[PDB]
DNA sequence: TTATTGAGGCTTAAGCAGTGGGTTCCAGGTACT
RNA sequence: UAACUAGGGAACCCACU
DNA sequence: AGTACCTAGCTTAAGCCTCAATAA
């Protein structure tokens, strides 16, 4: 191939010229024969022309002497006897005909006008609205130097035009062709058509391009498009014969109509109100339009998405012994898929023995690719001569251990449904996954199948390794929190492992330490040395916890009054999780500390230690906890679903009281003694009262069932670990199932004023309208069973229609802004190079590295803010208790230091006013990159800060360090006033939070940092801020579309219908409303309201 | 289709070794004993017998993956002792204990059969 | 809003269209933000503000309300190929052929059709070989 | 279709006990007494006989294709 | 309800239910204690009881059914409803009563997965046989004949062992077959030397093996020779095979442990299946636990337990007292010992006999992979189907996700050179594809009279097909290299 | 003067490591010493940690202009 | 006074998440010899 | 004295996540 | 006889109809 190779930089569109169609078609003279073959050989001038391409395998094409693989197919043409309308251009033909004179063929609006100049100025460079504006102005114009002939009105009747003057005539496509032929070039300019690419006369089909045989492949079994071409050329030959022999009156018109119908149904089979082009078999023909339009069509079904080589799919099964970035693949799958490894001197011997093993053994190879592209198949055994490997060859060896693959599960909703894994070979025929990996995949093991893609190039493998590994995507940018947590068995056992009464003997500790990959080999000192050497579970999990991370969490069963009363720092229930220096001081871990929530232990581990250490953390948690669960065990059974007799009496008493209350409300409504609530009638207030009573009964019975659970209860064990279930499930199993609902109301009167024929008419009681008074253990009565079946059916319907509706919203959202990205000047632009955001998220930061932080300045009162944030350089003994002697002397003596501290406090007060402008509601929980409180805690732990001692940190060093750090954190480059203002705006919130957190008074009193600790803190803040900046090349539009469409799949109009009504601009929303706010006395007076 | 043959749990294929010795680097006097084609049946008795030895500072075994058939025994001893002779003495003690148990079981068989 | 004792500052609407026609494009951007935040965080879930802000800015960048349909996305100057990748591929390509539209091949979908490297992520730059850094090799 | 040779759970031989179980059942034993008389003590061996369906006697009603 | 002593809520009753459980269908009547389950789980069990394996019909030996599954040892449930007497589930059962512990053991049963006893499976536990029938006619139009093809006289013969066929072109029963093995030898005569007949033989499915079970030869309706071949495949339960309870609790097999590795009671009873405790609480299948308890009582007592739903003679307390009468803990818990260490587990595990079904979804019928195989004839992309050695579809959402990754090169290789690598020669003046004669190095564009300014462009074959269809619709998508 | 970020993006990391690994697998001379490493991925990692990769990154600005950055000139993430 | 050109009410396409397996069907009708 | 591939479409039904 | 061959519902944009200021 002597032609140079480079990519396509622009695609120019247009209508193919009849002259151009004639002078590139290989079929000279056109297609004249409707037969596909003649005498057992393909016929020149026929449909299956050998000039148009290769007929059958191991053959040649007469135009280009290439076989079926490299022959692209060569076009032909059909010279029409009479021109016909292009059905794809018929609307545009109708629009252009109205803008041009029928007789002059000049523009209906004169070009030498201010209106034409105004149209060209408004539609400068774009043709579509130019044609729209010319059509708008030319509408209603009747007279054109211009002629005095009045212009007709053009009307469509299927595939036919009628020119009606207000007589009407048959607007033949010939006449439209000569009308469009003499339109001027500048008139084409003002009509929004480039004459170089699209003349209006080219929009009339005077010659028909027959596609080559590659477009319409014949299996004997000719394509239906070839059949339509046969019909077209048959009718065209009939027109030619009638024109040159018959010259009939109305047979010619009928034949022209049939030819136009056949051409139009070749282009598009689905006309409105027209008969479909059928066959004798009874099937509509697939036209060129139908080949392209659908999701199974050409563009969507073969270009945006297509089936791929080097892919595999099988059932997934759990594997707790794999790392989170590992997949266990079957040997037969790995022996099938191949990776092309380039032969180097560094791997010549290994690849040589792989070739020698061949394709029969698993760890072998399938092909050898030589330097000239010659492919040597190792499946069919060759001589040792061409098994020889030299440098530069490629060996397509079998997929082996450590290979990089993409692992995928449909539906693919966000980035984390396609993650990179490391291949491990395991015996049986399933894919095997770590259990923490199932949550981002939304996978379980009840028959789920997942797809594996093996990248084939070295560059693609490297970019998967650097971009799409599982540890690299532990934390999502969607909600700045981990997507991978600790899952059912491991979560339930680690809640049981980290209780206060968990004690491990020496053998159990040494068995558990075998499953720590990051263990340093030192057995820690036991928490109890005498009378027995006895370790706790908190020590072992402290060995699991990586690095020196610091985290404070809260167990699910933590009392609300514990943090305020006594024993707040020595928890009686062990319900406050505190991790200091990477070790668990106290606290029972659950999904609040080890789950996917923001600020959890895995989140802190990812933010502090990186992705590899966090991957090791996940694996170590799972292995150690599972092998301890081998000792401890976890079950569930009948004994976890029962209660004692006193609780059952309480449940029955509450249900009896509720039924009596509902009976009393029914009696009150029946005796007309029930006064309606204002705002609704008697039916709604009766329903509200009955639902209130039944909900109160459900809540009371649920609380009574929850109070009966022991610590040994396994329902409670799984609920308070957060692994599976809820308190509602326990209440339904033990106490009462509750009220069954259909469309938000009770069970409707499907019969005549009855829910079932087992009740009396107009029965509004609990058991009649769908209140299940029994538990799941007690057993549902048949009426309750049917009503519960109604509720479950409603749930299944909601699930099905939810998936079916959310898929389209996901696709529309992703197609809206797929090309929106962060450019290299840190701005956000689309494919049109138009700026959408000047900085990403208006601050220029990536969403995966920001954290929930609290502003300490927005909320407090004026005197509290003054007391907490203004440095007191007057109290000498307080200063001596907080600072060292020389610092105290310098602070008291130096007036410049006091002035600059006062200026720091004044700037903090101005920042407070700016904050209260920004947040009119006192909500201090913001999302900011560097977690300053945790960094200060890290600095305290690293440098061994004693809070009881005076510090050696000068407050003026705090002020100047914060100022220099704020100078260092740059989002918008440039010394321009515009650049300086954009920089001050982009980092305004973070600079306010930094000056508030790292102020002199707080560093003196609360944090008590030293000089080196403060310098480390400044460096750490700068480093973690610079790591938080959004990278250029981020596909933030696609990330945004996934981040907004993925919560849709799991969810006053609300939820999916309201989301749909917001994503498209609905002129008629389902529940349009106003939120009217009142002024003056009327906002506080109900009567004026 | 991908089912491993049932003999791979206990049969060494041609090429591998039954037991390999690897020195553990991060702590002194520690070795890793990778034993092929064995399972919890042997690892547990070796681990417990090593735990009876007062000169053994650490004794633990694990099966890295239940689909494969290797155990890894980690022994750390006092500096005046080595994990290799600890492993040897543990196997010797287990063998002598089983010999005594077998002969006492035989004596009990004769006692029960003869009444 | 014109009524007596009705606050003209805080009185708002669920209706996006009338907020656009009454208060403008930046106000309807903020209202679209608030409505999307409500419909997302009603169930207690949280989504980062970057994605909501980017969606609202994409829907309000052209002065009018750009609906996420074939009637707002396929009506801007995005080029024929990425328009036809979404919906009405035959109609979009027919209009582009009729008007002689040129596709600049700047989006991801156009390069995906032509099989080229999409200017996206790893494709948003070019790599050159440093001849001077090759002199210190062996 | 036919009685399993061994109990699936433990491996006790139960293939020799189906005909004896049927003979005890027609001797007006209860199913529990019949299981106790055959020595099936564990409930794992007991439900091998209790839950067994002898499809082979229904399969034998069809004539073989060759004879 | 017909008692005048109370207020009775009504005294004008006209009809009575024969039994309230009669409202259920065929599949819902198999559910034991369905009034103790959440209703979607009853719906799921009604779905999956149609997927269970048993003896589907008594005369399955003579039927050449396509896709037949037969379990070796189907058992009637120990815990049954009274409607199963009329469903004839006792005589054609689909499933095995299995000793099942609900426990967290080694973490291989997590998130709807089960741990199977390998020693039980060795004894035939849930062992099934899979039947597939292949039919083929010979026709007279071109004549097709059942005969053993020979390389010296047939065209298109694959690289398969044709010696497994007999002289009539058909394989015999008892012959072991693998994927792409000919089972029916068919040759069609050429309409017009070295090859006079064309090979049109039928092979097995590519990923399917087995033994030929039965070969039936007959005449069809039109008086032509007709053959049906049944292939017998024995299916051992393995990792990934789908198993379900009678309460919507489906799950694949996570791992198989031998009997010495399984946990055991004080009596040496090891579970056949271990299911996760977390499968229960969010699903609220309390009927599963009650069926397990009643199965323990029934297996110890020597009877078949009655689990008709709306039966007040049976509750949890009565079953618990009955179980306590047999020397077990009344709630069905037992002290299990670890199979690896022998130490007894701190938590006492709920264990007893409960009814599982082997579902039709084996992993060996679902495992699929492809390196490079056959491609479609219209577009040169990987085909569709595991049976046709097809490639998996990298769809639109996958493209969106790979865009959001920023992996442009992986997306490019998936959508270009892992599916349909192609190249065309295009003119430089016009963007219309030119004529390329590669061996003569004469690349010319007819229409432009262009002989030299021709550019090679690497583009997907589907995009070339799209552009050729556009020029078929009189659209010129001119590819410009500048 | 160059106005783009002095930090080297993860997309630049991915493409530079892939290109360098393909070059090393195609027997490009290694700019660092090898301690028996064989996989070109790990060799490219070691070359990137030493800032010895002979690749210039041409970052394209949206206005059309470009900026040439050496791999050694840029800040490596890790 | 009266056409004339502007702005409110009627039909009709165009859409409508994915992965496997199986089954059926893709043609008679008189001439004529 | 190893001569080396796969094949269509259109509709329906069922199952799966 | 064998067979040549000639022929259910949704929402929304776009296109299409009658009644009121306004100059002739
Ligand atoms: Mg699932
Ligand atoms: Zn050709
Ligand atoms: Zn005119
Ligand atoms: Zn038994
Ligand atoms: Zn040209």
């Amino acid at each position: 191939s002597a032609c140079p190779l480079r990519t396509i930089k622009r695609v120019q569109f247009g209508v193919l010229s009849p002259d151009e169609l004639k002078r590139m078609s290989v079929t000279e003279g056109g297609i004249k024969y409707p037969e596909t073959t003649e005498g057992g050989r393909p016929k020149l001038g026929g449909l299956m022309d050998p000039r148009q391409g290769v007929i059958e395998r191991t053959g040649r094409c007469q135009t280009c002497a290439g076989n079926m693989t490299e022959c692209p197919g060569h076009f032909g043409h059909i010279e029409l006897a009479k021109p016909v309308f292009h059905v794809g251009f018929l609307v545009k033909t109708m629009k252009v005909l109205r803008c041009v004179c029928f007789f002059c063929s000049k523009l209906l609006v004169d070009s030498n006008n201010p209106k034409i100049k105004d149209i060209l100025a408004k539609s400068k460079g774009q043709p579509k609205k130019r044609l729209t504006h010319v059509y708008d102005l030319c509408k209603g114009k009747n007279i054109c130097g211009g002629c005095g002939r009045y212009q007709p009105r053009i009307r469509r009747s299927g595939l036919e035009l009628y020119a009606e003057w207000k007589k009407k005539i048959l607007l033949s496509p010939e006449r439209v062709h000569e009308i469009f032929k003499r339109i001027s070039d500048e008139e084409c300019f003002v009509l929004g058509m480039e004459p170089r690419y699209a003349r209006p006369e080219w929009m009339i089909v005077t010659v028909l391009p027959v596609p080559p045989l590659s477009v319409r492949p014949a299996v004997r079994n000719q394509d239906d498009l070839t059949h339509k071409l046969a019909d077209i050329v048959k009718i065209n030959n009939q027109l030619r014969r009638n024109e040159q022999n018959g010259a009939a009156a109305h047979v010619i018109a009928e034949d022209v109509k049939l030819l136009q119908f056949h051409v139009a149904t070749m282009v598009d089979n689905e006309l409105p109100g027209l008969p479909r082009a059928m066959q004798k078999s009874g099937r509509p023909l697939k036209s060129l339009k139908q080949r392209l339009k659908g999701k199974e069509g050409r563009v969507r079904g073969n270009l945006m998405g297509k089936r791929v080589d080097f892919s595999a799919r099988t059932v997934i099964t759990p594997d707790p012994n794999l790392s989170i970035d590992q997949v266990g693949v079957p040997r037969s799958i790995a022996a099938n898929m191949t990776f092309a490894e380039i032969v180097t001197p560094f791997n010549i011997d290994r690849l040589q023995e792989l070739v020698r093993r061949g394709n029969s053994q698993y760890p072998g190879a399938k092909y050898i690719i030589r330097d000239n592209g010659d492919r040597i198949d190792l499946r069919f055994h060759p001589k040792p001569s061409d098994l020889h490997l030299q440098t530069g060859y490629k060996v397509e060896r079998h997929m082996c251990d450590g290979d990089i693959v993409i692992f995928n599960r449909q539906p693919t909703l966000h980035k984390m449904s396609m993650m990179g894994h490391r291949v491990r070979i395991l015996p049986w025929s399933t894919f095997r996954l770590n259990l923490s990996v199932t949550t981002p995949y939304n996978a379980d093991f009840d028959g789920d199948e997942m797809n594996l893609h093996l990248p084939q190039s070295l560059e693609t493998r490297a970019e998967i390794q650097e971009l799409a590994m599982v540890p690299r995507m532990i934390v999502t940018p969607q909600s700045n929190r981990p997507v991978m947590g600790i899952v059912q068995d491991t979560l339930t056992a680690v809640r049981k492992f980290t209780k206060r009464d968990v004690f491990l003997e020496r053998g159990e500790v040494m068995n558990l330490l075998m499953f720590l990959s990051t263990w340093d080999g030192k057995v820690p000192q036991p928490a109890i040395l005498k009378p027995r050497p006895l370790w706790t579970g908190k020590q072992i999990f402290s060995l699991i916890i990586p690095g020196h991370i610091n985290c404070i969490r809260t167990h699910s069963t933590h009392p609300d009054d514990e943090d305020s009363g006594p024993y707040k720092h020595i928890s009686p229930g062990d319900t406050k999780v505190v991790v200091e220096n990477g070790e668990l001081i106290m606290g029972i871990l659950c999904k609040k500390s080890l789950g996917t929530s923001a600020g959890s232990l895995v989140h802190i581990s990812y933010l502090e230690m990186g992705h590899d250490i966090t991957r090791l953390f996940y694996s170590n948690i799972q292995t150690v906890i599972n092998n301890w669960l081998l000792i401890e065990g976890h079950t569930i059974g009948i004994g976890d679903s029962i209660a004692d007799s006193k609780t059952y009496q309480d449940i029955q008493n509450t249900i009896k009281k509720a039924k009596q209350d509902v009976i009393e409300v029914i009696e009150k409504a029946h005796n007309n003694e029930l006064e309606p609530t204002p705002g609704n009638t008697l039916r709604q207030t009766f329903e509200n009262q009955v639902n209130r009573i039944l909900n109160d009964a459900r809540d009371k019975t649920g609380s009574s069932a929850q109070k009966s659970l022991s610590e040994y209860n396994n329902f409670k064990s799984m609920v308070v670990s957060g692994a599976k279930g809820s308190k509602i499930n326990i209440s339904q199993v033990i106490a009462v199932v509750g009220q069954q609902n259909v469309e938000g109301k009770r069970i409707p009167f499907g019969f005549k004023h009855r829910t079932l024929p087992h009740f009396i008419k107009d029965d509004y009681g609990p058991e009649s309208r769908g209140f299940v008074e029994n538990s799941y253990l007690a057993g549902l009565t048949p009426t309750e069973f049917f009503f519960h079946a109604m509720g479950g059916r409603e749930g299944l319907i909601d699930t099905a229609v939810k998936t079916a509706e959310t898929g389209y919203i996901q696709r529309r959202l992703i197609k809206s802004m797929e090309s929106v990205m962060v450019k290299y000047d840190a701005t956000v632009r689309n494919s049109i190079n138009q700026v959408v955001q000047l900085r990403y998220g208006e601050d220029g930061l990536a969403g995966e590295s920001v954290e929930f932080q609290n502003l300490a300045t927005l909320k407090p009162s004026n005197k509290a803010f003054e007391k907490k944030f203004r440095f007191d350089y007057t109290n000498e003994r307080a200063l001596r208790r907080t600072l060292q002697e020389d610092l105290v002397k310098d602070v008291l003596s130096n007036a410049h230091i006091q002035n600059e501290l006062e200026r720091e406090f004044e700037r903090m007060r101005e920042d407070r006013e700016v904050l209260r402008v920004i947040f009119p509601t006192g909500d201090s929980k913001v999302v900011l990159p560097c977690n300053l409180l945790r960094m200060i805690w890290n600095a305290q732990k690293i440098f061994h800060i004693n809070p009881r001692l005076p510090s050696d940190l000068h407050p003026i060093k705090v002020v100047e360090g914060v100022k220099e750090l704020s100078k260092k954190l740059v989002i918008v480059n440039g010394d321009d006033p515009l650049s300086r203002q954009a920089q001050e705006n982009a980092t305004l919130l973070f600079n306010i939070h930094l000056r508030s957190t790292l102020c002199s008074r707080r560093m003196a009193e609360e944090f008590r940092l030293s000089g080196e600790a403060f310098d480390w803190l400044l460096g750490e803040i700068e480093s973690k801020f610079n790591q938080a900046i959004a990278h250029p090349g981020e596909m933030v539009g696609a990330l945004a579309a996934q981040s907004l469409g993925e919560p849709a799949t799991q969810m006053v109009t609300l939820g999916v219908p309201r989301l749909k009504e917001l994503i498209n601009i609905s002129k008629k929303p389902k529940t349009p409303s106003l939120t009217v706010f009142l002024l003056g006395q009327s906002a506080r007076d109900a009567e004026r309201a | 289709m991908n089912a491993p043959p049932a003999f791979e749990s206990f049969l060494l294929f041609e090429g591998e070794k039954k037991i390999t010795i690897n020195k553990d680097t991060k702590v002194p006097n520690a070795c890793l004993f990778t034993i092929n084609k064995e399972d919890h049946t042997l690892g547990n008795i070796i681990k417990s017998q090593l735990l009876k030895d007062p000169q053994v500072l650490f004794a633990g075994y694990k099966v890295p993956h239940p689909l494969e058939h290797k155990i890894i025994i980690r022994v750390q001893t006092t500096p005046d002792y080595s994990p290799q002779e600890a492993f040897t003495n543990a196997i010797t003690d287990l063998i002598s204990e089983l010999s005594l148990l077998e002969e006492r079981f035989r004596v009990a068989i004769k006692d029960k059969q003869e009444g | 809003l014109s009524e007596k004792d009705v606050d003209p500052v805080r009185t708002t609407s669920n209706d996006i269209v009338e907020i656009f026609t009454v208060l403008g494009i930046e106000a309807v951007r903020k209202a679209l933000e608030r409505e999307l935040y409500h419909v997302i965080s009603f169930d207690g879930s949280y989504v980062n503000y970057r994605h909501l802000a980017l969606l609202c800015d994409t829907m309000t960048c052209r002065g009018h309300l750009m609906a996420i349909t074939r009637h707002g996305v396929n009506r801007q100057d995005t080029g024929p190929l990425m328009k036809c990748s979404f919906e009405e591929t035959v109609d979009v390509l027919m209009e582009a052929a009729a008007h002689g539209e040129s596709d600049p091949m700047k989006g991801v979908s156009e390069n995906i059709m032509l099989g080229q490297l999409a200017p996206a992520g790893t494709g948003c730059f070019d790599l050159l070989l440093d001849a001077e850094k090759c002199k210190y090799g062996m | 279709m036919i009685i399993p040779v061994r109990c699936f759970t433990c491996g006790k031989i139960v293939g020799n006990k189906w005909e004896a179980y049927l003979g005890l059942l027609q001797a007006e034993y209860t199913e529990g007494d019949a299981l106790d008389a055959l020595g099936l003590k564990r409930y794992c061996c007991r439900r091998m006989l209790l839950a067994h369906v002898d499809l082979i006697e229904k399969l034998l009603n069809y004539a073989p294709l060759e004879k | 309800d017909l008692q005048e002593k109370e207020v009775a809520y009504c005294s004008t009753y006209t009809h009575c239910e024969i039994h309230p459980s009669m409202i259920l269908g065929v599949c819902a009547s198999i559910i034991p204690f369905p009034d103790h389950n959440q209703s979607p789980r009853n719906t799921y069990q009604s779905a999956m009881g149609k997927q269970a394996m048993g003896v589907y019909i008594t005369n399955f030996h003579v039927r050449m059914d396509t896709l037949a599954h037969v379990l070796y040892y189907p058992q009637k449930p120990l815990v049954t409803t009274r409607s199963m007497e009329y469903l004839r589930f006792r005589e054609l059962p689909a499933g095995i009563n299995s000793i099942v512990a609900i426990a967290s053991y080694t973490g291989y049963n997590q998130e709807d997965s089960v741990i199977m006893n390998r020693s039980a499976v060795d004894r035939g536990f849930f062992r099934s046989v899979f039947y597939r029938s292949y039919k083929e006619q010979e026709s007279k139009k071109q004549e097709e004949v059942f005969e053993k093809p020979t390389r010296e006289t047939c065209q298109g013969m694959r690289h398969a062992i044709y010696d497994k066929l007999d002289d009539d072109g058909l394989i015999a029963p008892g012959v072991r077959v693998s994927g792409d093995d000919v089972i029916i030898g068919k040759t069609v005569t050429l309409p017009e030397r070295r090859y006079t007949k064309r090979d049109c033989s039928t092979f097995l499915r590519t990923s399917e093996t087995g033994i030929v079970d039965q070969v039936m030869v007959t005449l069809n309706q039109e008086g032509y020779k007709f053959c049906k071949i049944r292939v017998r495949s024995v299916r051992i339960p393995q990792i990934g095979d789908k198993f379900a309870s009678r309460h919507g609790q489906k799950g694949t097999c996570g791992i198989q442990y031998r009997q010495e590795d399984m946990p055991f009671t004080c009596e040496g009873i090891t579970p056949d299946i271990i299911i996760n405790p977390h499968a229960i609480p969010s699903r609220m299948t309390i009927g599963h636990l009650i069926e397990c308890l009643q199965g323990k009582v029934s297996a110890n007592k020597g009877e078949i337990g009655d689990a008709t739903p709306f039966n007040d003679a049976v509750n949890v307390q009565k079953i618990s007292n009955l179980l306590s009468d047999y020397g077990y803990h009344l709630r069905g818990n037992e002290v299990l010992y670890n199979g690896f260490t022998g130490r007894k587990i701190t938590s006492q595990i709920f264990i007893g006999p409960t009814y599982y079904q082997r579902l039709k979804h084996m992993v060996d019928d679902k495992i699929h992979s492809r390196a490079r195989g056959p491609i479609q004839i219209l577009n040169r992309q990987p085909m569709e189907g595991r049976s046709r050695d097809g490639g998996l579809r990298f769809g639109e959402m996958e493209r969106d996700c790979q865009i959001a990754h920023g992996a442009a090169q992986f997306l490019r290789e998936r959508l270009f050179e892992a599916s349909d690598p192609y190249q065309v020669h295009v003119c430089n003046l016009c963007g219309i594809m030119a004529i390329a004669n590669t061996r003569t190095h004469t690349y010319e564009c007819r229409g432009c009279r262009n002989k030299t300014q021709i550019s090679l462009v690497r583009m997907p074959y589907a995009c070339k097909l799209l552009f050729q269809e556009l020029m078929s619709m009189s659209i010129a998508p001119r590819m410009m290299s500048v | 003067k160059r106005i783009t970020t002095p930090y080297m993006t993860k997309y630049e990391r991915a493409r530079v490591l892939g290109t360098r690994a393909l070059q090393i697998a195609m027997c490009a001379p290694v700019m660092v010493e090898l301690e028996g490493e064989t996989d070109p991925l790990l060799i490219a990692m070691k070359e990137l940690k030493a800032r010895k990769i002979p690749i210039i990154i041409r970052r394209y600005l949206p206005d059309g202009s470009y900026e040439d950055w050496g791999v050694d000139e840029l800040i490596i993430s890790d």
